[PDB]
């Protein structure tokens, strides 16, 4: 219908936070491999001079940016790991919603604001938020440990 | 976070056309609906209909489905998050009871149950519909009369008589006077004319230091007559202060 | 095009002065000051903004056709001639002396 | 509501204004045929057959062409390729010999016949060789004897670009890296700076032909609705006014002389090529353009110029000054660098109340693009005659900031800086960085009411 | 730190030609744009014109057009100013300056040095 | 208190194995992105000469080490994968504790030795241990498969 059909990269840029919540795979994919699929595929064109005359001016432009894309990507996958949820896309926590971050209610958050819009209104607190989830894991990580000893 | 404005009082006659638009500010015009509600004294505040400035879908009231037709203009962005735009509602084959204070109203949400239901409201520009002529508000002053002799005040204001149609507005010293503002609406005589007045609050000690004048006007008549209250007078509560 | 008012501009070290400047079209405002031997020294680069080595005394202050530059608490280095600059244009200028 | 809880989201549609090393896409018909050496084009990837783009609904991004790093990136690149491609090519450093020039038979001695002694591939032969030069490419010494010297030999390092390479302007796309995105302004008439409405995401731009001209804009993209004018601020008289035509005006040009190549081997394994002789008549280089098309185009401009200015009448004029590069319409045509005298196209006053144009041109061979540090390039002569046809797609103007009673407002051909050549095309686009991680409250706890 | 310096006293009779210097340091000479001012005693500081040092692109004011001739030489980081057909009107001292940043030229943060001229 | 407050990178270097079992996130983070956060952030200083004159002497020092950090990191994430537990931090197995590795008891392992100290005493067997978990997965991977056929 709408959630089971085509959309496109970054299509829900101006769609509500709730709307975008279906089209994650679209922008959760191609973060990496958006280019490694295309590069490997298009680069094996019948040229036979891939990296001829060793490396060149486009030589570093790519590798300086190839090596970025992955660590940039592995940075967000390191957060999923360190927050104990690499299920991605959507994941709940014990960290509760400090209304000091946003006093607003549920109804309008998901059905009126968009993520671009939202992440701005919440940009300043994200640092403090993100650090709360890490300390949420470690409480849980010690509580796990304590029980590993006695059983 | 934004505000809406509309089309002023456009006097028309029974069996004619009248167009009433609405222009936005401080919000994405395309993102929200635009509703239309009047204030018929006999019926009540009847809802006319809403329309999407994005999808062009409508839902008119079957009462005026054939009568009225809605339409919108393009959106003119201010920032990456805000914009400005226009919307319309014309009605033909008019009658008498198609009158009241007319409001445009932006929706509440972009999605959900209460999508179209209005949150922010327009000005409210009154509309009358009759075949009679139109008369201008002849402005004149009033002989001063104090409100309280104990405190010591020198009240003064301008008088409007025999005008048609509503509304009429008053501002003192061309928006250069803040406190002490008091006004009120009009009533229809047996003849068929509306009439109102105004009033201000200042002391009787310092008279000739500051100067005030009433910038009166009227949109349908196209006039902005001005007046000043003559201080030379003799009443009951003001002669005790002098 | 610039109308730098007013012209006389003579006061004591223990006082305050304010120099105005008028324009038809909009633009990027600035200000200067000449000295014996020295050339014009910049003191304002946007209007509100100050240049290097400029205390809080130099108050730029008006969003409107009239723009002014105030330098309260006068001193002996303040003597000279000032000008208001907007793009390629300049102001009439004004000389303050002993 | 309920006990609300932070919940985190990976794959959200969020970006921020950004800058990062882009990479280039080549063309299929471009790579396949050899064309020998051409810029650094060979080292690029090929562009995807499917020109894939996604339109973004309900977005209105802000674009400002002037502060756009893709052009600070474009020229960075463009210079780097040249230097590196000319790195191996033949050095003309020993040719700084005293040139004994007689002239040949705009008759001041533009083509000059000069002699000089050089040591060959081998140090046992001082061969007195004779070669041809242009009056600009060469400069006299002391009294005007029969003696000259190369235009920048004493002060620079002249390098003969190998003839195997080509300066053909192959179009180019700037493909964006992963986790990043390049946006487009899909509007018809965009100011250049300000908010957009029809915005979309692409992987790479449209084909940007890296042509380098100095006064008119050639072979670029035309306007969509009506011609447009773009400047940072128009009161800023020190700011280039870019114009983009709706209708491209074709301009035919030529070096009429049928030249002969002559390889003089300075050696060991390298030679310096020059024109041995001229087969036929001796003629002048020029550029033909319909003056009807050109001035009816000037009609397009003035009306949209009067929009940014007052309805006050407008006047056009020849360039106030600068290097031949700037003061003359310079461009490459078939491998040789032209310098057309553009007084003709810019000498007119447009108010309210047949034939064709032939612009004279000089050919230079020793040239210094980008005005480098004692680094010059000698383009060897191309065999025979050359004739090429460009489309004027726009141009660059510079206002005279001293408004006059008569005046009224003067606009002469700009083109000091090169960053605008790229702005003229890269205005449509902007780069952003994707940030797929985002946290948001929804009533759901981390399922630890039991363990 | 961006120094600037010019020539000195050079006396001339009306109806002649002249030339002066303007050496500078502290920045990529070719990147940032320059300009001159005919600052008259008692009169308004009159602007003369600007120059882009990379290509040599220039812009002149009408009262000085034809007469003035702004030049340069990156091999010496020195911007020249030639002026023919002299009068009493243009007897005052001249000053070569550059903007605070390349981004905007009209915010003159860096000025020249005294250059006496006599007619 | 102690497990819900600040600690610092490598803080529990000389703390008991049990103690360190709370401060994993500290040293489980920044394995990668410890530098990619700082690099990207500090490198976008107003220089505009990132990779000017193409690549230099610091050019390779970083990239030779940038490209290491990730594969080094992806090596430990490949182990988590190949042991069937990328939940990280803490994960149980069917592989039992061969006392041939360490005859010692539970009480003193977690409350007297530290990990630096422990991993030494167990260093030589780790190779044999690690290989046991891989063969623990594949037994489970075939046992999974067998049941995929019949249901
Ligand atoms: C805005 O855009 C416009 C439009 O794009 C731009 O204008 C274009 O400009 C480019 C270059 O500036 C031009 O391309 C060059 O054209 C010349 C001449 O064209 C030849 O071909 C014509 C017919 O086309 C045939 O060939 C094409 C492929 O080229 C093929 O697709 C087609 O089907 C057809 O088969 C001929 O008409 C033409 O003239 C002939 O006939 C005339 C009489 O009719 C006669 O007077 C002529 O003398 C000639 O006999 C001519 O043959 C090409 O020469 C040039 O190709 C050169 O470069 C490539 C890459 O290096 C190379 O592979 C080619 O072989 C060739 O290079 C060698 O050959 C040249 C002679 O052909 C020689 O001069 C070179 O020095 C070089 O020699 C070297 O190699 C040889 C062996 O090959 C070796 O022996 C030597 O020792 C030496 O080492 C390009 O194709 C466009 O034509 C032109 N377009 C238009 C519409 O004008 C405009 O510039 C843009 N604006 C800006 C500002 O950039
Ligand atoms: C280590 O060794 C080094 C050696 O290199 C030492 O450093 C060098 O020392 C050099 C000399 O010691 C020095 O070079 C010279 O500097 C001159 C400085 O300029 C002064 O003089 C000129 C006149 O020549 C004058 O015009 C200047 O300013 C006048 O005008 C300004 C305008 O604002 C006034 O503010 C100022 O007061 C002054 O006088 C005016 O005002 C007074 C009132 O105050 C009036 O009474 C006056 O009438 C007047 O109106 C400076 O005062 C510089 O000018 C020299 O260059 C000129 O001269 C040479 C030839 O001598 C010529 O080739 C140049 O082109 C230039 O000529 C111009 O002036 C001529 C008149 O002299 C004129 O005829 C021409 O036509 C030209 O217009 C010269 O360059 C050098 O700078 C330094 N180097 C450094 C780096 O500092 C160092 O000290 C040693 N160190 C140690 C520890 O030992
Ligand atoms: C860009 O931004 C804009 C603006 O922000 C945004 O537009 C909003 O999109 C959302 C989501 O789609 C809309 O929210 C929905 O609104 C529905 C209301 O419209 C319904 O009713 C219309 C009236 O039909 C009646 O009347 C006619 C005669 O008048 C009669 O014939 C009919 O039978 C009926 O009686 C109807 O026309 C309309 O039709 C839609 O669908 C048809 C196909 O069926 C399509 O052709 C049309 O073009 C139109 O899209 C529609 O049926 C409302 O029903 C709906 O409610 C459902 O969802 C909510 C929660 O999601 C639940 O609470 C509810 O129970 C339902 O399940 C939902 O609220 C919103 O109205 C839009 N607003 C505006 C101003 O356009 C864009 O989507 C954005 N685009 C992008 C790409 O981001
Ligand atoms: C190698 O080649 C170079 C370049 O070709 C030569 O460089 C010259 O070097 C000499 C060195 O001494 C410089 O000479 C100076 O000349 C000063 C006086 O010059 C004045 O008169 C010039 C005379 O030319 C006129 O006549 C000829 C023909 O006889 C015409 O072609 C020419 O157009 C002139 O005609 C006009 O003037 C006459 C009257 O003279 C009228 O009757 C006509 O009707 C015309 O109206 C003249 O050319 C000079 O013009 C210059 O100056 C004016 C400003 O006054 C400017 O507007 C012009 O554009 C031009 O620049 C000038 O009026 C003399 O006082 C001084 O001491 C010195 O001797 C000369 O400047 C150098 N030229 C250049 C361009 O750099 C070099 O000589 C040569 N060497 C050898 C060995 O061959
Ligand atoms: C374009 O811009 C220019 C520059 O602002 C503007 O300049 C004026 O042009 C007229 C030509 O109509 C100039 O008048 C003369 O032009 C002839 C060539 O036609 C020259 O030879 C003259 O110079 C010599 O003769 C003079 C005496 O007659 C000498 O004083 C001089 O030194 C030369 O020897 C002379 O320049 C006029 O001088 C200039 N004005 C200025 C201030 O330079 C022109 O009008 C503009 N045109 C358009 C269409 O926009
Ligand atoms: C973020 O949220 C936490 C809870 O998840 C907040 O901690 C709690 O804050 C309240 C104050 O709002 C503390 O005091 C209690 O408040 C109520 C009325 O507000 C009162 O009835 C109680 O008697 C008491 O005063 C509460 O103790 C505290 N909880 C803990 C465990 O400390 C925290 O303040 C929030 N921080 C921000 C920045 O929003
Ligand atoms: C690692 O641990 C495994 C068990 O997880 C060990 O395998 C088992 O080892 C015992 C010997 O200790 C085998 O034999 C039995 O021993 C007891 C007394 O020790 C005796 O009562 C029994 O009758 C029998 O002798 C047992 O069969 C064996 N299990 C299997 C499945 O083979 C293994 O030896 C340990 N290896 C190391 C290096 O520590
Ligand atoms: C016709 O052209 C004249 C110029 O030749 C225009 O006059 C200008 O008018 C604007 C205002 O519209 C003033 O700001 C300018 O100063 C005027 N310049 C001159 C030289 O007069 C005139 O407006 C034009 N008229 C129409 C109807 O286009
Ligand atoms: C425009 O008209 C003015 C006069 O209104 C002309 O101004 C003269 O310009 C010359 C310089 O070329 C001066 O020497 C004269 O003093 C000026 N005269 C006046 C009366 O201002 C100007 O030449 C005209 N421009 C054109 C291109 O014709
Ligand atoms: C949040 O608080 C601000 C005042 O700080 C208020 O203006 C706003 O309406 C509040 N939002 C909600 C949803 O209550
Ligand atoms: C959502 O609603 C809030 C107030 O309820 C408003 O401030 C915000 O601008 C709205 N979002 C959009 C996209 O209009
Ligand atoms: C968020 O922090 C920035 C500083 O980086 C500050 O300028 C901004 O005002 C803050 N946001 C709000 C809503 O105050
Ligand atoms: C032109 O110069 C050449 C140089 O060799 C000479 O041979 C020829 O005679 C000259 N032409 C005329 C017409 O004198
Ligand atoms: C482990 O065995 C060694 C002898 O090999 C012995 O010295 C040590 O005490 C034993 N440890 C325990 C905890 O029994
Ligand atoms: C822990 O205890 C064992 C013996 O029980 C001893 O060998 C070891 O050194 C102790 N660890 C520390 C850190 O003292």
């Amino acid at each position: 219908g709408i959630g089971a059909v085509f959309l496109g990269f970054l299509g829900a840029a101006g769609s509500t936070m709730g709307a975008a919540s279906m089209t994650l795979t679209v922008q959760a994919r191609l973060l990496l491999s958006g280019i490694v699929q295309q590069q490997n595929n298009l680069l094996r064109a019948p040229e036979a001079q891939e990296r001829m005359l060793q490396l060149t001016v486009w030589g570093i432009k790519q590798l300086q940016a190839r090596v970025l894309a992955v660590e940039r990507y592995l940075g967000d996958q390191q957060l999923l790991g360190i927050w104990g949820c690499s299920g991605k896309l959507i994941c709940c926590t014990a960290v509760p919603w400090n209304a000091s971050w946003s006093n607003k209610s549920l109804d309008r958050i998901w059905n009126n604001m968009t993520w671009m819009e939202w992440e701005r209104e919440i940009d300043n607190y994200t640092s403090e938020i993100y650090t709360l989830i890490e300390e949420s894991q470690n409480q849980q990580e010690k509580n796990e440990q304590e029980l590993l000893e006695l059983d | 976070q934004g505000q809406l404005v509309q089309s002023g009082a456009e006097l028309k006659k029974p069996g004619a056309s009248v167009k009433i638009s609405c222009k936005t500010s401080g919000y994405r015009f395309n993102f929200y609906h635009i509703n239309w509600i009047r204030q018929t004294a006999g019926r009540g505040p009847e809802w006319m209909g809403w329309i999407s400035p994005y999808s062009g879908d409508k839902n008119l009231a079957p009462a005026f489905q054939d009568r009225v037709i809605m339409t919108t203009d393009t959106e003119v962005p201010v920032t990456s998050f805000t914009s400005t735009g226009a919307a319309y509602m014309e009605i033909r084959n008019l009658k008498f009871d198609d009158t009241g204070t007319y409001f445009c109203a932006k929706g509440l949400l972009r999605d959900g149950s209460s999508t179209w239901l209005p949150y922010l409201w327009g000005q409210g520009t009154l509309l009358t519909v009759s075949s009679a002529s139109t008369k201008g508000p002849s402005v004149f002053p009033l002989a001063p009369s104090s409100k309280s002799t104990s405190g010591g005040t020198a009240a003064l204001g301008c008088l409007v008589k025999d005008y048609f149609p509503e509304p009429v507005t008053v501002s003192w010293n061309s928006g250069a006077l803040t406190s002490g503002v008091h006004t009120f609406p009009a009533v229809l005589q047996s003849s068929g004319l509306y009439s109102l007045s105004s009033v201000v609050t200042v002391p009787s000690s310092s008279l000739g230091t500051q100067t005030y004048i009433c910038n009166v006007n009227h949109k349908p008549s196209n006039t902005k007559v001005d007046k000043r209250v003559e201080p030379k007078s003799c009443d009951k509560g003001l002669e005790v202060l002098f | 095009v610039l109308t730098q008012s007013p012209g006389t501009l003579s006061l004591s070290p223990g006082e305050t002065a304010i120099i105005s400047c008028r324009t038809s079209q909009y633009g990027s405002l600035a200000w200067y000051q000449q000295r014996p031997g020295q050339a014009p020294r910049l003191v304002i680069y946007s209007g509100s903004t100050r240049a290097a080595g400029i205390p809080d005394r130099f108050s730029g202050s008006r969003w409107g056709p009239d723009y002014n530059l105030t330098i309260s608490n006068l001193e002996s280095g303040d003597f000279g001639v000032y000008y208001c600059q907007q793009y390629e244009f300049f102001g009439q200028g004004t000389k303050v002396q002993v | 509501v309920e006990k609300l809880w932070v919940t985190v989201y990976y794959g959200v549609p969020v970006w921020k204004e950004a800058t990062t090393t882009l990479f280039c896409a080549s063309d299929a018909k471009a790579y396949d045929t050899e064309v020998h050496n051409v810029w650094a084009t060979h080292a690029c990837v090929p562009t995807d057959p499917n020109p894939q783009e996604v339109v973004l609904e309900n977005v209105t991004e802000h674009f400002n062409m002037w502060k756009n790093n893709m052009v600070e990136q474009m020229q960075e690149d463009i210079i780097s390729l040249w230097d590196q491609s000319l790195k191996p090519c033949v050095k003309l450093t020993p040719l700084c010999v005293t040139l004994n020039c007689k002239d040949v038979n705009m008759e001041r001695g533009e083509i000059k016949n000069c002699s000089f002694n050089i040591t060959t591939s081998i140090r046992d032969k001082v061969q007195k060789e004779y070669a041809l030069f242009y009056k600009l490419d060469v400069v006299p010494i002391d009294n005007n004897n029969t003696s000259y010297r190369l235009i920048s030999c004493d002060t620079s390092v002249i390098t003969q670009a190998c003839p195997k390479i080509s300066f053909e302007p192959i179009p180019i796309h700037y493909c964006a890296p992963a986790g990043f995105a390049i946006l487009k302004c899909n509007d018809k008439t965009f100011n250049g700076k300000g908010p957009c409405k029809n915005v979309s995401t692409v992987q790479c731009t449209h084909g940007i032909r890296p042509v380098v001209s100095t006064q008119l804009l050639l072979n670029g993209s035309l306007a969509e609705e009506e011609v447009v004018i773009r400047s940072d601020n128009f009161t800023n008289n020190a700011k280039t006014i870019i114009v983009q035509l709706k209708e491209s005006v074709e301009i035919n040009c030529t070096r009429p002389n049928n030249n002969t190549r002559k390889s003089i081997h300075i050696g060991p394994g390298r030679a310096f090529y020059t024109t041995g002789e001229i087969i036929g008549d001796i003629r002048q280089a020029h550029c033909n353009i319909s003056r009807a098309k050109w001035n009816d185009t000037l009609k397009q401009i003035v009306i949209k110029l009067r929009e940014q200015f007052e309805n006050k009448t407008i006047v056009f004029n020849h360039s106030s000054g600068g290097d031949p590069e700037i003061v003359m319409h310079s461009f490459n045509c078939g491998g040789e660098f032209f310098y057309c005298n553009s007084t003709q196209l810019f000498n007119s006053t447009w108010n309210n109340n047949g034939n064709t144009i032939t612009l004279p041109c000089r050919i230079k061979q020793i040239i210094n693009m980008w005005q480098e540090i004692g680094k010059a390039m000698y383009a060897p002569p191309i065999r025979g005659q050359i004739r090429c046809s460009s489309n004027i797609t726009g141009l660059l103007l510079t206002r005279d900031g001293c408004i006059n009673e008569n005046g009224t407002e003067i606009f002469r051909p700009g083109g000091g800086d090169m960053r605008d050549n790229w702005r003229s095309e890269l205005y449509k686009y902007k780069v952003v960085k994707i940030e797929p991680l985002g946290v948001a409250p929804t009533k759901c706890k981390r399922r630890v009411v039991g363990r | 730190q961006v120094q600037l310096v010019q020539s000195g006293g050079q006396m001339k009779k009306p109806g002649e030609s002249m030339r002066i210097s303007c050496r500078a340091s502290g920045y990529e000479f070719i990147d940032c744009t320059l300009n001159w001012i005919r600052l008259a005693p008692g009169k308004r500081p009159e602007w003369m014109g600007w120059l882009k040092p990379r290509g040599g692109a220039v812009n002149y004011c009408r009262p000085l057009q034809g007469r003035v001739t702004m030049t340069r030489d990156v091999y010496s980081d020195t911007a020249f100013l030639e002026l023919r057909s002299l009068t009493v009107d243009d007897t005052a001292v001249y000053f070569c300056t550059r903007g605070k940043n390349c981004d905007y030229n009209w915010d003159f943060e860096h000025w020249g040095r005294g250059t006496p001229v006599i007619v």
